[PDB]
RNA sequence: GUCGAAUUUGGGUAUAGGGGCGAAAGACUAAUCGAACCAUCUAGUAGCUGGUUCCUGCCGAAGUUUCCCUCAGGAUAGCAG
RNA sequence: AGAACUGGCGAUGCGGGAUGAACCGAACGUAGAGUUAAGGUGCCGGAAUACACGCUCAUCAGACACCACAAAAGGUGUUAGUUCAUCUAGACAGCCGGACGGUGGCCAUGGAAGUCGGAAUCCGCUAAGGAGUGUGUAACAACUCACCGGCCGAAUGAACUA
RNA sequence: GUGAACAGCCUCUAGUUGAUAGAAUAAUGUAGAUAAGGGAAGUCGGCAAAAUAGAUCCGUAACUUCGGGAUAAGGAUUGGC
RNA sequence: CUCUUAAGGUAGCCAAAUGGAUUAACGAGAUUCCCACUGUCCCUAUCUACUAUCUAGCGAAACCACAGCCAAGGGGGCUUGGCAGAAUCAGCGGGGAAAGAAGACCCUGUUGAGCUUGACUCUAGU
RNA sequence: GCAGUCAAGCGUUCAUAGCGACAUUGCUUUUUGAUUCUUCGAUGUCGGCUCUUCCUAUCAUACCGAAGCAGAAUUCGGUAAGCGUUGGAUUGUUCACCCACUAAUAGGGAGUGAGCUGGGUUUAGACCGUCGUGAGACAGGUUAGUUUUACCCUACUGAUGAAUGUUACCGCAAUAGUAAUUGAACUUAGUACGAGAGGAACAGUUCAUUCGGAUAAUUGGUUUUUGCGGCUGUCUGAUCAGGCAUUGCCGCGAAGCUACCAUCCGCUGGAUUAUGGCUGAACGCCUCUAAGUCAGAAUCCAUGCUAGAACGCGGUGAUU
C-alpha cells in the first residue's frame, strides 16, 4: 500500500572512482597472490564407433 | 564516582589509613573494601585511626584501641 | 475510567493536581492526605495529572499517626472544592478539599466517614456510600 | 479499540440499519411529505 | 598510537602527557607514581593479571597468571612498558601444566608469546613455547 | 564538602591524599542507622520528625536533659513539642514547627552537640 | 508462588533464546554508524548495544529465576512430591546453572563496557562488541540442556493438581482396578479414566466436592504395591508421599472379586506394611465390588483375615461398590464425620 | 550599601612619561595606559596579504639531481630561448 | 607503505560518457563541400520503432561503474549441456494385494508385541519382506513404508555445469 | 493641610501648557494589574511577582566577648461621634 | 647490639571561669532546608497607557558582483526534472559571501615588549 | 578470541603438497538459583524549553500462525507507522536508574551551537593545594564575570489586485491537505472453560482519556461602561455637586472576550499486506498459483470536509 522509498540507480560518479580503484587494487592483490584430464567423447554422439577407428 | 576517586586514591597512595570514627568505630567500617586491598595489593598496609577521640570518654577510645590493635 | 467502580463516572471539573494536600474524611487516624498519582489520570505532555470527586488516587498520609506515614494509599475523594456542572443543573462546591484512603478493591478502611460525601462519590463507590453518614 | 473505518464495525452498522433504524427514517420521510403536501394545500386554498 | 595525547588544565596547551592505549602487565607492585611525575599512563581497565595460554602437547589450554614480559620487539621499551601486542613473549605460571623437568626439580614457569590482539578482545591468549 | 580528592606535601618525602567518604552499599545499611552515622545531610530528609525516636536509643536521657535543656518528654512527641514551645519555634497561628526544630535535634546528633558513643566489647 | 504455578515465564530453547535476544537488540538498539562520526560517538553506540544485550540477558534469566517454584522451603509434601518427579538434585542444578550463566553474561557485559570506552577507533570498538555478543552466545550455548529441561519440567510442573495440605482431604488407596478412580469419579465430578488395564492413573488425581456446608477434596492415589521399599518406581513413591503428607482419613479400598487377580491375603499384607503411615490417620476401610462378591457369604478363613485389619482399633470396614452409588454417600458421611471430629478434637486443643 | 562619618564637594597649589600617583584593580594619568600626546630620524624594518595599466605574431618549459646541525634562508646542475 | 620508468594535467581547447582533475576519441589560423572516431539511431536528440538466432516476468528486474566488498549458498522461477543408472525377459508416476514363521529375539519391570529405555540384528521360505522407515494403543491390535506381485503404458530417475 | 519628618499627595505667591499629530484599537511588543481549585509539581537554580510593612500593648529562644541577637519569633487593636 | 601493645561501665584525672578555632555580631559574598506567598506550571484568559496599523509633514542607517522558486547528480548559476502569469500589503525568523557578526579555539613569526633569574653584554649606587 | 578434530568441495602424485563451507572439542570465577555488599583514568563535552517533519529494526492499537494456548494471562513469528509512546525526585555530577498512572510510556534522522537555556570554546579580579630560586601555570577546586536581526531578498501564514465586452447572483471541480485515537460500565454471565482457583468471546447498549472544529444556553475569570455605592489626603467658603493623587483604593458589575475552569459534535462503500480456502496442471498422485477466484488489517482508494486554477469551466438578470 505506503509504497517504500527505492535505492537510486544513479552511477554515483564518486562510487565509481572508488569502485575503479577497488577493482585495480583488487587485481593486484590477486596478481601477488598467484604466486601461491581430458572431457574424452560427450555422450549422445552418433558417431562414437568411428572416432575410435 | 566516589568509588573511582576511592580506588584511584587507593592505588595511588603507598599506604591507605583508615580513619574511625570514635563514637562507633565498627559502625564506621568500610568492609568488603578492606578485603579488595588484602587480595588485590597485598602490600598496603591500610593501618587504622581512630579519630575525634574527644567526643568520647577517654577510656571508650582506649578499649577501642585495644580491640582493634 | 477504573477497576472497582462502579457504573461510568461522568467527566466533572478537575481540582486536585498531583501533590495536592486534603484534609482526612475518615476514622483511620490519618490527618491528611498527599497525592501522589491519579489511576485513570489522561497522559499528555505538560500535562500535571488531576483528580476529581468520586475519584481514586494514591496519596502518602502527609500527617496523622506514624504507622499510616512514609507509605502510599489508594484513596478516594469524597469532596472537591472546586465547582463542577451537576446534570440536575446547578453548580456547587464543597466547603474544603477531602478524601479517604482506601484499598485498591475499593472497600472501605475506617469504621465511617466524617462529614458530608458528594453525590458522585457515593453513587460511584457504594462502599463509601454504606461508610458515609452524610450524603451532601 | 476498533477503528472507525473498520470493516467489522461498518458491517455491523449495516445489518443493523435494515431494521428500526430505516423504518423511522422512512417514516420520518413519509410525515414530512404528507407535511409538505398539507402545506401546499394551506396556500392553494387562498 | 599507543600513545594517546591526554590533556589536562584550564588551558590545554602542553598536556604534559601521554598515555598507553593498549593493555599491559603493570606488575604486582604497581603503586601508582604520584600524579604530578605520571607522564606515561597504563589505566587499570586495560591491565590484565591473567593469560589465556594455550599448550600446544595434548591439545590442553588453560588460563595462567602471567608472570613477567621478557622481550617485545618493536623497540622493547615496550616492553619496558608491558605491553603484548601479538607476538610479545611473556613468562608465564606453569605449575597447574604438571610440567617437570628431568632430574626431579618440578618445573613452575615456562615462557609463552600472546597470539591475539589485546586491543581487539579482553582475553590475552598465548601458544606455550614447549 | 570533600568534592574531590588533592595533593599536599609536607617534607618532600611523603604527599597526604583524601577522597569523598565511602559509604559501602549494603541491605543491612538499615537507612534510619545511615543518617545516624552523618553520611546524609538531614536537610534533604523528607520526614525529619520520624528520626527522633531513634536518637533517645544511643544517647543517654541525661545528657539530653542536661543539654538542651528540656526534660520530661516520653515518645520524643512531647519532646519534639516542648523544645519547639521553649526555643520558640512555631508555625504561625499556632503549632510548633516539628520538622525544623527536628531538623536541629538531628544535626546536634551528627556534630556531636549531645554526647553519645556505643559501648566498647567487654574484656576478656 | 504455590498452588499450580502457572505463570511461569515460558522458557525457551538456548538457541532460539540467543536468537531472540539478538533480534531484539537488533532491532531495538540504533544501528547505523559511520566512519567519520565523534568516536565518542561509536563508543557510546557500542556500549548502548553491549548493555542492550546484557540487559535482556539477564532479564531473560531472571524470568526464570523468579518464575520457578523454588522447591526448597515450599511445602514437604510438594517437595517430595516434585523430587519424585523432576529429580530434584537435577532441577537445583539447572536453576544453578541458569543464575550461573547469567552472572557470567553480567560479568562479560560489565567488564566489555569498561573496556569498551579506550577504543581508538571504530574497528576496535566494533571488534569489542562482537567480542561480548559472542562471549554471550557461547554462555548461552552452553545452557541448551538446562533449558530444555526447564521447558519440559514447566510443560509438566504447570499441570500438577492445586492442593493446599492445611485444607482438608481424604486420601484414597488400594490395589489397581479395584474400583477407586470410579470411586473418584462418583464421589466428585473430577474426570478420571476407568478403563480396566490396571494403572489407569499414572499421576495423582483430585475433586473437590461439598460436605456440612464445608468444602472437601478428594485426592485419588495412582495405585500401590507391595515392595520392599526399594523396589519401586516414582509413581508408587508419589503416592507413597501424598499419602505419608496428608492427614484426614486415607482410605483403603478393597476388591474381593476375581477380578484385580491379587489374593485378598496379599491386600491384608499390603495394608499390615502400609500400617504405620497410618498412626494418625484413623484408618477407614472400604471393600468394593460388594455387590459381586457380598463378602457375607466369604468363607471364614478368608473373613478372618479381615480380622486381622481390625488389630488397629481405627479401622472401619465399609461397603461400598459402584453398581450401588447409594452406599459411597455413607462412606463419604463416614469419612467427613470422622475428619470434622479429629479436626475439632484439634482445634479445642 | 551608606547617609555624622576613613563622609561628599567648589577654588588654589604640588607630584609629568620608563615618570607621577595608587585602601593595590596594572588600576588613573583629558573618550587612549602591562607604559599618554605632539613634530623629526621616517617614505624604518616586508619573513609576508593585496595590486602591478595598450594591441598583434613566433617560440616557450618547471616541479627532477647536489651543498649548510636545519625547518627557514638560500647557492647549484637541469628545463626554454 | 617504501624506490625506477612510461604518460595527462599543470599550460588544454573540441565531440561523447546527462556535467565533472584523470574515461574514449582527438595535430586549435578564418570558412565551404566531403569522409570519419568515440557515442548513438522511440521523443527531448541529428540517425532504422532494421535485419537473422537464442534467455528474462522481477510486489519498484534491466540498460551500473558487474571479470569488485557484501558473493557462500539458497529458489519445486525458466533455458541449454556433462556424468551416473533402469527399461516391452515392462522405465517413472498412477490404483489393488503380500509385506511370512523361532518371535511376544536377548537386558529395565504395575507394560513395550518393530516403533517409552541398552548390545546384537540370524536362520527358515520366498518374488519379496527390514528383530522394522513412520502414525497409534497400557499393552496388543490396526494403519502405513523398503521391496515385490496384480492393471494402462515407454521413455524414466539422480548429481553437477552454464 | 495631611502627615514622626525637607518620606509620598493636594493647594498659596510665582513659573509653565513645552516632548509632531488626526483615525481605529490587528498580530506581536514596553510599562501597570486581575484570575475559579493545587501552591514550586516550571526552571540547573523560589529568575521575576506576591506575601509582613506605620503605630499602641503582651511576649521574644540558641549563642555570646555580656556589648548584642531583637523590630527575633508568635500574638490583640487601629474608622467616626 | 639489644627493644617497643596495660587504660573500663555515660564523663576522668584536673592545669596558676575555661580547657575555646565547631569563635558572637556584622555581609548588595556563595551554599543546604522550613512557614506564609503567589499564573513558574497544570492552562492559559482578560483590562489599561504607548508603540506596532492607515493618514498630515520631515526623513535615514547596515549591506549591495547580479539578483534571488525547488528535487537529484555535479570526484542560484553547470546537467536532468517539478514547475513557472504584473504589481502588492500585514505577521514571520526556516534559508541567502544576507546584515549582524566570528570571536573564542589551532599553527608559524624573527617582531613589540610586562616580568624573573649565577642566561650573555653593561650599569646608577656601594 | 586463542589451540585443536571429521570433511560437503577445491587443487599437476593427490584431500595426509596446501586450503576448506556447515559442525565440533579445551579456557573466560563455584552445578544444588549457593553468590553477584567490582562500581577501576571516556581528556572529550552533552542535555533541555517550544515546535514541524520522516523511517521500521512494531511498546501499544488492528488482522493472523505456532507454543502443554483447558480458561485468563503470556512468548515468538508475518503484515501493518493510520493515531498514540506520560507527571517528577537525585549535581558530596546525570554518558544514569526509581516510583506511579496509562494499552504503552519502542529505537532512530533534519536538527534547532545567533529562537532561549545549564554543563560548557570562559581572556581581564581573587583564594586554597602542586610545580618552579623567581616570573608563571597546573594533577585540581570554588567564586563573580557586555556578542545586541530582517526595514533587504527568499520560504511559510494571512490579505488586495487591471486581463478574459461591463456588472451581480447561483454553480461544477482538476488540484493540495485531511482525523480522529485509545480506554472502560451493562447484557451476554458468573455461561463455555474448572474437580477447584477464578473466568471467555461475538452481536445489542453506555460512559470515559488525548486531539480537532465550534458557542457563552448556565458557572468562574476579566472592567475604561471609570455603570452604580462607599473610603483616605487635598481643593472649590459650608451642604449638594465636583478636580488631582499616572485607571487613587474598595464592593458589585452587565455587553464583549475567555476557560475540558463551561457546553455540543467529530462517517460509510470498494481495492488490498500477512493469513485461511475453491477449483487446477506443472509432475498421469499432490499442491492457495502457473489462469481465475472468495473472506480479510486501524492499510490504500473512495464518502465526507477544508481552500478553490486569482491565465479551469457552466447557467442566469441588467447592459446608457
Ligand atoms: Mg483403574
Amino acid at each position: 500500500m505506503r509504497v517504500r522509498k527505492r535505492q537510486s540507480r544513479r552511477t554515483s560518479t564518486k562510487l565509481k572512482e572508488g569502485i575503479k580503484k577497488k577493482a585495480s587494487a583488487h587485481r593486484k592483490k590477486e596478481k601477488k597472490m598467484a604466486k601461491k584430464k581430458d572431457p574424452g567423447i560427450p555422450s549422445n554422439f552418433p558417431y562414437k564407433a568411428k572416432i575410435l577407428e | 564516582r566516589i568509588w573511582n576517586e576511592l580506588y584511584k586514591v587507593i592505588d595511588s597512595s603507598d599506604v591507605v589509613i583508615h580513619v574511625l570514627d570514635a563514637r562507633d568505630p565498627l559502625g564506621t567500617r568500610c568492609k568488603s573494601v578492606e578485603e579488595y586491598m588484602k587480595k588485590e595489593t597485598p602490600h598496603k598496609h591500610l593501618i587504622y585511626v581512630l579519630n575525634k577521640c574527644d567526643l568520647v570518654p577517654t577510656w571508650v577510645a582506649a578499649a577501642w584501641v585495644k580491640h582493634l590493635s | 475510567s477504573g477497576n472497582g467502580a462502579q457504573g461510568t463516572k461522568f467527566r466533572i471539573s478537575l481540582g486536585l493536581p498531583v501533590g495536592a494536600i486534603m484534609n482526612c474524611a475518615d476514622n483511620s487516624g490519618a490527618r491528611n492526605l498527599y497525592i501522589i498519582a491519579v489511576k485513570g489520570s489522561g497522559s499528555r505532555l505538560n500535562r500535571l495529572p488531576a483528580a476529581s470527586l468520586g475519584d481514586m488516587v494514591m496519596a502518602t498520609v502527609k500527617k496523622g499517626k506514624p504507622e499510616l506515614r512514609k507509605k502510599v494509599m489508594p484513596a478516594i475523594v469524597v469532596r472537591q472544592a472546586k465547582s463542577w456542572r451537576r446534570r440536575d443543573g446547578v453548580f456547587l462546591y464543597f466547603e474544603d478539599n477531602a478524601g479517604v484512603i482506601a484499598n485498591p478493591k475499593g472497600e472501605m478502611k475506617g469504621s465511617a466517614i466524617t462529614g458530608p460525601v458528594g453525590k458522585e462519590c457515593a453513587d460511584l463507590w457504594p462502599r463509601v456510600a454504606s461508610n458515609s453518614g452524610v450524603v451532601v | 479499540a476498533k477503528s472507525l473505518r473498520a470493516s467489522s464495525h461498518l458491517n455491523a452498522k449495516s445489518v443493523k440499519r435494515r431494521g428500526v433504524f430505516q423504518k423511522a427514517v422512512d417514516a420520518r420521510e413519509q410525515r414530512i411529505s404528507d407535511k409538505l403536501k398539507e402545506d401546499l394545500l394551506k396556500q392553494k386554498l387562498e | 598510537e599507543m600513545f594517546k595525547v591526554i590533556k589536562t588544565g584550564k588551558s590545554r596547551s602542553k598536556s604534559w602527557k601521554r598515555m598507553i592505549t593498549k593493555h599491559t602487565f603493570v606488575g604486582e607492585g604497581f603503586t601508582r607514581r604520584p600524579v604530578k611525575m605520571e607522564r606515561i599512563i597504563r589505566p587499570s581497565a586495560l591491565r590484565q593479571k591473567k593469560a589465556n595460554v594455550t599448550h600446544p602437547e595434548l591439545g590442553v589450554t588453560v588460563f595462567l597468571p602471567i608472570l613477567a614480559v621478557k622481550k617485545n620487539p618493536q623497540s622493547p621499551m615496550y616492553t619496558q612498558l608491558g605491553v603484548l601486542t601479538k607476538g610479545t613473549i611473556i613468562e608465564v605460571n606453569v605449575s597447574e601444566l604438571g610440567m617437570v623437568t628431568a632430574g626431579g626439580k618440578v618445573v613452575w614457569g615456562k615462557y609463552a608469546q600472546v597470539t591475539n590482539e589485546p586491543d581487539r578482545d579482553g582475553c590475552v591468549n598465548a601458544v606455550l613455547l614447549v | 564538602e570533600t568534592k574531590v580528592w588533592q595533593y599536599i606535601t609536607l617534607m618532600k618525602r611523603i604527599f597526604l591524599i583524601d577522597c569523598p567518604g565511602i559509604v559501602p552499599p549494603s541491605s543491612k545499611d538499615s537507612e534510619e542507622d545511615i543518617l545516624f552515622r552523618g553520611v546524609v545531610r538531614v536537610e534533604h530528609v523528607t520526614h525529619p520528625e520520624q528520626y527522633i525516636p531513634g536518637v533517645l536509643k544511643r544517647c543517654q536521657v541525661k545528657h539530653l536533659e542536661r543539654t538542651y535543656e528540656i526534660s520530661g518528654w516520653k515518645d520524643a512527641t512531647e519532646f519534639i513539642e516542648i523544645l519547639a514551645r521553649k526555643q520558640g519555634r512555631l508555625l504561625k497561628g499556632g503549632e510548633p514547627d516539628e520538622s525544623g526544630v527536628s531538623k536541629q535535634i538531628l544535626n546536634d546528633f551528627n556534630r556531636g552537640k549531645i554526647p553519645w558513643f556505643v559501648l566498647p566489647p567487654e574484656k576478656e | 508462588m504455590q498452588l499450580s504455578w502457572k505463570d511461569i515465564p515460558t522458557v525457551a530453547p538456548a538457541n532460539d533464546l540467543l536468537d531472540i535476544v539478538l533480534n531484539r537488540t537488533q532491532r531495538k538498539t540504533p544501528t547505523v554508524i559511520r566512519p567519520g562520526f565523534k568516536i565518542t560517538r561509536i563508543r557510546a553506540f557500542y556500549m548502548r548495544k553491549v548493555k542492550y544485550t546484557g540487559e535482556g540477558f539477564v532479564e531473560k534469566f531472571e524470568d526464570i529465576l523468579k518464575g520457578f517454584p523454588n522447591i526448597n522451603d515450599v511445602h514437604p509434601f510438594h517437595r517430595d512430591l516434585m523430587d519424585t518427579l523432576y529429580e530434584k538434585n537435577h532441577y537445583k542444578i539447572s536453576l544453578a546453572a541458569i543464575s550461573r550463566a547469567k552472572s557470567l553474561v553480567e560479568q562479560v557485559a560489565r567488564d566489555y563496557v569498561r573496556l569498551l570506552k579506550f577504543g581508538q577507533s571504530l574497528f576496535q570498538c566494533k571488534q569489542l562488541k562482537r567480542a561480548a555478543l559472542g562471549r554471550m552466545a557461547t554462555i548461552v550455548k552452553k545452557l541448551r540442556d538446562p533449558l530444555a529441561y526447564l521447558e519440559q519440567v514447566r510443560q509438566h510442573i504447570g499441570r500438577l493438581p492445586s492442593i493446599d495440605p492445611n485444607t482438608r482431604t481424604l486420601l484414597i488407596c488400594g490395589y489397581p482396578n479395584v474400583g477407586k478412580s470410579s470411586f473418584l469419579r462418583c464421589i466428585t465430578k473430577s474426570d478420571v479414566d476407568v478403563q480396566p488395564y490396571a494403572f489407569t492413573t499414572k499421576s495423582l488425581y483430585v475433586g473437590h466436592f461439598d460436605y456440612k456446608y464445608l468444602r472437601f477434596q478428594a485426592i485419588d492415589t495412582p495405585g500401590i504395591l507391595d515392595r520392599p521399599t526399594e523396589e519401586m518406581n516414582n509413581i508408587e513413591m508419589q503416592s507413597i508421599y501424598a499419602i505419608a503428607h496428608l492427614r484426614s482419613c486415607v482410605l483403603y479400598f478393597m476388591d474381593l472379586s476375581e477380578q484385580c487377580g491379587f489374593t485378598i491375603e496379599a491386600q491384608v499384607k499390603l495394608f499390615h506394611s502400609i500400617k504405620p503411615l497410618f498412626a494418625n490417620k484413623s484408618v477407614m476401610v472400604v471393600i468394593n465390588k460388594t455387590d459381586i462378591i457380598r463378602p457375607e457369604d466369604l468363607d471364614e478363613e478368608r473373613a478372618q483375615l479381615l480380622e486381622s485389619v481390625k488389630e488397629v482399633p481405627g479401622v472401619e470396614i465399609m461397603t461400598s461398590s459402584c453398581q450401588l452409588e447409594e452406599n459411597v454417600m455413607e462412606v463419604r458421611n463416614k469419612a467427613c464425620e470422622k475428619l470434622l471430629a479429629s479436626r475439632i478434637e484439634n482445634k479445642l486443643k
